[PDB]
């Protein structure tokens, strides 16, 4: 019920349910990449990289590739894939909205089938919250970066 | 006068609802409101671009890009199929 | 709704019938164009990968006599530079030119509702005098030539990048 703001009212509540999943999901992934890259580094980054941080590894990589680099391809082909993932799912949320079967967020993504096995009452309010603080930690850990070269494990070690 | 020929396939096109008959569309009859919509934003976005890298044109231009460029004015019956469509119902 | 994609509908022309169908037309394409067109199209392009895959494994294991001579080093795509010098690919072009003007016909003859999408009865071995034994071969030649297609295109591309050709580049 927190809406104060009355946004809602603004636009469809289909195209925003499916639109403030999609923002979870994609800030999942954003700040769980940038503690497992501080953590761990896959093999041979260090010579493409350096010891850059989130931000800036994006126009590290992308500047190694604006020189014809062969090993620097990674941007291009994460939004390649990104890209034809969003190009042949488009449909969904237009057919979601014309008062399709299918629900916002729902893929019918489930290989493992945790979710299937139990009744999924619960897991979808948990991947809702866990995504809604991924968003705004998200913001921290760039922002902060923005300020202070430290990362999220040296930022949280020390206080400056 | 005499009887005026018109090739097989021709029909009615004349309209006086709100919007025109999905017929309109030729083979884009089919396609939905949303599909036609959403190509129509991606064919304007990639026609400006491709335009917008190829303004100042050289004897020796990127080939693709000026294909692309047609996007843009293909955009506007985009939007065009997709406000019938959508006054169609589909 | 549709099989391959569950979110989606599932599509409109397409039928079960129709060989190598696993419901998959995000996009709704099937809608736009005639369908017959476009299962003869995928059918000849299939035909067209299946040739230029295997093309691309034998030029790296042997070359027929006397082909050393006119390109030495040229290995996938470089090779027609040359042979268009010479009336190598004319020839293969005026020929395959010629035999695709009856396929226009077949066209024609098919978008009218009386032919069938790649069926040109050229059956000469009894390979298909079974009915059943035929729809399993129909449908291995759509799979096998989807996959060819998707692997032509990756050793063209593979040999745009190195240059080394498909089967060299896998030793080295
Ligand atoms: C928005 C998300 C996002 C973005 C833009 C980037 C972008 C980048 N990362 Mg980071 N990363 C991410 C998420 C992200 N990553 C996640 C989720 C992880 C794992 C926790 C990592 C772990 C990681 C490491 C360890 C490293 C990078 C590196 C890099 C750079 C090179 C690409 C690479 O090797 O990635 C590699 C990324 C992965 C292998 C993670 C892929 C995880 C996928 C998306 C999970 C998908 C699961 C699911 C089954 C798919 C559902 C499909 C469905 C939608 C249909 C590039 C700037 C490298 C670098 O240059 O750092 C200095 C590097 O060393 N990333
Ligand atoms: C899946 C992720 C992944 C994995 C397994 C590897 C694995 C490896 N990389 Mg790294 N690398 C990655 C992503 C990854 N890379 C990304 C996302 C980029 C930038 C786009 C690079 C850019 C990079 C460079 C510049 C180089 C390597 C090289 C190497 C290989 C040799 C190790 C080394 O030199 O130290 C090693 C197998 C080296 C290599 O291939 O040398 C033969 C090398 O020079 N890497
Ligand atoms: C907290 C994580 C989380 C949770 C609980 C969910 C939960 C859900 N998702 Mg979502 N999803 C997430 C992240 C998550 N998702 C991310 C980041 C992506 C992008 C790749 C997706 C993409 C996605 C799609 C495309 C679909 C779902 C669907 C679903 C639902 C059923 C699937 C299910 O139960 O899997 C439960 C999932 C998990 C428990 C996540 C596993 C996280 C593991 C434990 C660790 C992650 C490792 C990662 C690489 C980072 C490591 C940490 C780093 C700091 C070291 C359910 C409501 C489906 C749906 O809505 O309908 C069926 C659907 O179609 N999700
Ligand atoms: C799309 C198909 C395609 C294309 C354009 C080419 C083009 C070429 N090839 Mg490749 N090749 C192909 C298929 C193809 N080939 C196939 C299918 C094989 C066998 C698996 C080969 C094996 C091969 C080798 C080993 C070599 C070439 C070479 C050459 C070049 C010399 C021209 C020549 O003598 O080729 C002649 C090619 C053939 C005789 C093979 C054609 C065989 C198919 C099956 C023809 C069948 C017609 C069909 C039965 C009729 C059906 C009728 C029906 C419709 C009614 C030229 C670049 C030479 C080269 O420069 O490479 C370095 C070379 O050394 N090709
Ligand atoms: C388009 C394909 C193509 C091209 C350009 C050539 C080109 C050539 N062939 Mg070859 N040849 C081809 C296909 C091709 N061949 C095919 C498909 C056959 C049937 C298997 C032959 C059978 C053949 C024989 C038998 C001989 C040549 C020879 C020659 C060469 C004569 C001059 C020379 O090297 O000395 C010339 C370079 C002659 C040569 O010198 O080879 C040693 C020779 O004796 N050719
Ligand atoms: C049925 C009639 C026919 C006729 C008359 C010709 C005539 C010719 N062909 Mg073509 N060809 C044909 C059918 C035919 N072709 C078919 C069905 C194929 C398969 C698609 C080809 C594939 C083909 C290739 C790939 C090549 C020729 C070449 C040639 C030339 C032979 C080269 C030369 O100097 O002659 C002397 C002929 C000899 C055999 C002596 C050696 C000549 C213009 C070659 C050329 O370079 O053209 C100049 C060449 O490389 N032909
Ligand atoms: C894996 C390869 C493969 C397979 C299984 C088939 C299978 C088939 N083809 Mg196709 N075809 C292929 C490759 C293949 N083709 C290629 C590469 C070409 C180009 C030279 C053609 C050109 C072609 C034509 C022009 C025609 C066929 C036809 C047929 C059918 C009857 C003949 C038969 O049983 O052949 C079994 C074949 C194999 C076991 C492959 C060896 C059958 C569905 C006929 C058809 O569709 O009518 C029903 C027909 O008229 N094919
Ligand atoms: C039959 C399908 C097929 C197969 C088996 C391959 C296999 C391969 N491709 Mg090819 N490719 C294909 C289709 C295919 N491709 C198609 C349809 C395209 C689109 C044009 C490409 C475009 C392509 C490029 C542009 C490149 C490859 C490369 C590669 C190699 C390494 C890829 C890898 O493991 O990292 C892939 C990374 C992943 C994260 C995979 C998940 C491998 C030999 C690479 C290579 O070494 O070739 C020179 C390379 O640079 N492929
Ligand atoms: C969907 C699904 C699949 C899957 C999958 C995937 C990819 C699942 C991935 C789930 C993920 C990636 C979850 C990550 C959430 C991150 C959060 C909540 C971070 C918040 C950060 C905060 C609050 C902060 C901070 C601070 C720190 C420390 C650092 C400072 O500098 C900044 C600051 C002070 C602000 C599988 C394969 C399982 C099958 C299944 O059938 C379906
Ligand atoms: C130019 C030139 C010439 C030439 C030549 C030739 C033969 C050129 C041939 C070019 C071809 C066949 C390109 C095909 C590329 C395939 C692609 C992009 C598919 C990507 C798949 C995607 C995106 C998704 C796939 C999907 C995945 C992974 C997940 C779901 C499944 C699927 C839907 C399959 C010459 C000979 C004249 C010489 C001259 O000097 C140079």
């Amino acid at each position: 019920g927190f809406d104060p703001l009355g946004l809602s009212t603004l636009c469809n509540v289909e195209w925003l349910r499916e639109a403030e999943i999609k923002h979870c999901r994609v800030a999942m992934l954003a700040a769980a990449g940038s503690i497992a890259q501080d953590l761990y580094q896959f093999p041979g980054v260090e010579k493409i990289v350096g010891s850059a941080k989130m931000t800036g590894v994006h126009d590290k990589i992308l500047a190694a590739a604006s020189t014809g680099d062969y090993k620097a391809q990674a941007m291009s082909q994460i939004l390649f894939w990104t890209s034809f993932l969003e190009i042949v799912t488009l449909p969904a949320v237009f057919e979601t909205m014309n008062g399709g079967p299918r629900k916002p967020g729902v893929f019918f993504f489930d290989p493992l089938g945790l979710g299937k096995g139990d009744k999924m009452g619960e897991m979808e309010l948990k991947e809702i919250k866990n995504g809604r603080l991924a968003m705004i930690g998200v913001g921290g850990m760039v922002h902060h970066y923005l300020l202070t070269g430290k990362g999220p494990i040296q930022f949280l070690s020390g206080i400056p | 006068f005499s009887p005026v020929p018109s090739p097989e396939g021709t029909k009615e096109t004349y309209w006086e609802t709100k919007a025109p008959s999905s017929d309109v569309l030729g083979i884009g009859a089919g396609v939905s409101s949303g599909n036609f919509a959403a190509a129509s934003v991606f064919a304007a976005l990639v026609g400006g671009y491709c335009t917008g890298q190829v303004i100042p044109l050289t004897v020796e231009p990127n080939p693709l890009f000026l294909a692309g460029s047609f996007l843009l004015p293909y955009s506007w019956a985009l939007h065009v199929a997709a406000w019938i469509q959508k006054n169609n119902g589909k | 709704m549709s099989e391959s994609v569950p979110f989606l509908k599932k599509p409109e022309a397409l039928d079960s019938s129709m060989a190598g169908y696993a419901g998959f037309d995000p996009l709704g394409l099937s809608s736009i164009a005639d369908i017959k067109f476009l299962q003869e199209s995928e059918i000849k392009h299939c035909r067209i990968a299946m040739l230029a895959a295997a093309g691309s494994i034998a030029q790296d294991i042997f070359t027929f006599p006397g082909v050393s001579k006119v390109v030495g080093t040229a290995k996938m795509t470089g090779v027609h530079d040359v042979l268009v010098k010479q009336g190598a690919m004319g020839q293969i072009l005026l020929w395959t030119s010629f035999l695709e003007v009856f396929g226009t016909i077949a066209l024609l003859e098919t978008l009218d509702g009386k032919r069938a999408p790649g069926d040109f009865k050229f059956d000469p071995l009894g390979f298909s005098k079974n009915a059943e034994t035929a729809k399993r071969y129909q449908l291995s030649e759509i799979k096998n030539g989807r996959l060819a297609m998707l692997a032509t295109g990756g050793m063209v591309h593979g040999y745009f990048i190195t240059g080394k050709g498909p089967l060299e580049l896998l030793t080295n």
